[PDB]
């Protein structure tokens, strides 16, 4: 659960630093450590999206829902968006060094947003799923 | 019909330039000098205008504005304005020039605004002997060529906004 | 003779400033304009070597000629040897910015060493005939 593989492919990632707590509004850095041993090498880009996503229900749980989405989209922001990751030759690693900064205290366990695709079948991924992140 | 006699320009040479080509970095402005001699012996000039003309302005149909929106209109005409009234600038140019007289004069090009198509640039003059103070001018055309380059720069590709929610 | 062209192809060469003082010991540029217009992008590189180069003669002609070129080589130095030009590509002009400092007062004229090579087809296009320094 807090290692996460690629499906239809072998890439696996994993935070280096998985829970972090912090205070608001100090930028902090993360090591999505990548192994990478399928075949050939990869470009995969890394970004977050600070948009709120579609509700799909009584309002008693769409306001729940629509406030999880909310804190999701604007909480945690990247420095760094739209990162190519240069090149990972096969049967190697590499270390894709995020910047962020936290404008809304709470905890976003297993946080969404922070998804990588893949610019080879145009995967999505949920690498997200790694980081505990905690900004007071 | 026999005319009085006309004078000639040559364009002896501009200062920062090399075969008429040179380049910016899409932002910063440069200026140079353009030296211009008076072939003539007898004749003496005394009309100049200088008119700056461009590779987009060249480049597009006469008619442009049918299928588009007033949104999408109003940026290119107002860029395309700007292009043309901004881009290149004259400054101190001179009025009068004597026979056989080598005349410098500033010109300054600036491209803080400009598309990534203005390849090239077409500066051409029209110089005027006057008649006999009598009723007209008589013109003619010079239209010396520029192939200014544009490289790429800092370039912003997108945003947000993300709207703050309470204080730090 | 200021302006220099290339061997079989249509690129020329020129300095911005091919006459230029400067006190000795005080790094310096030249910005080497290189027009493009015969077919396709080139590869070119630069290189400045500080050897002294083999002589083939009276001993007044031979030394003279021994002292031209210990001059030219160990005279001026380039910051920015083996330099890459990016790209340059057709009908289009760089500038090869370039950065020296002398370490041996005296006139270079035309001088030599400097000769960027370009690697399309192993030419030996003597570039450095279009410069001039003086250092004091």
């Amino acid at each position: 659960t807090s290692l996460v593989n690629s499906k239809l492919s072998n890439v696996k990632f994993k935070f280096i630093n998985s829970n972090i707590k912090v205070i608001k509004g100090e930028k902090f850095t993360m090591r999505l450590q990548i192994i990478n041993s399928s075949s050939s090498p990869l470009d995969l880009v890394v970004y977050y999206n600070n948009t709120i996503n579609p509700i799909p229900l009584t309002l008693e749980n769409q306001y729940q829902l629509h406030n999880k989405y909310r804190k999701i989209a604007e909480g945690i922001i990247l420095l760094s968006n739209d990162y190519k990751i240069p090149v990972v030759p096969p049967r190697e690693t590499y270390f894709a060094d995020l910047r962020f900064i936290g404008i809304m205290s709470g905890y976003y366990g297993t946080l969404s947003g922070l998804k990588v695709l893949d610019l080879n079948t145009n995967e999505l991924i949920e690498v997200g799923n790694g980081a505990s992140v905690l900004i007071q | 019909k026999i005319l009085p006699e006309q004078p000639q320009l040559e364009l002896l040479s501009t200062s920062k330039m090399t075969r008429n080509s040179w380049m910016m970095l899409d932002g910063t402005k440069t200026d140079f000098h353009i030296t211009v001699r008076n072939k003539s012996l007898s004749c003496a000039i005394n009309h100049i205008k200088i008119i700056p003309m461009n590779n987009i302005e060249q480049m597009l149909k006469p008619d442009y504005w049918k299928k588009m929106p007033p949104d999408d209109l109003y940026i290119m005409e107002k860029q395309l304005d700007w292009l043309s009234k901004s881009c290149v600038r004259i400054i101190k140019l001179p009025t009068v020039i004597k026979p056989n007289e080598t005349i410098t004069f500033d010109l300054e090009l600036d491209n803080t605004a400009v598309p990534f198509n203005f390849t090239g640039f077409d500066l051409l003059i029209e110089y005027g002997m006057s008649a006999t103070d009598e009723s007209c001018i008589y013109l003619k055309k010079l239209s010396i060529p520029y192939e200014v380059t544009l490289r790429r720069t800092i370039e912003v590709p997108s945003m947000d906004i993300i709207p703050l929610n309470e204080l730090f």
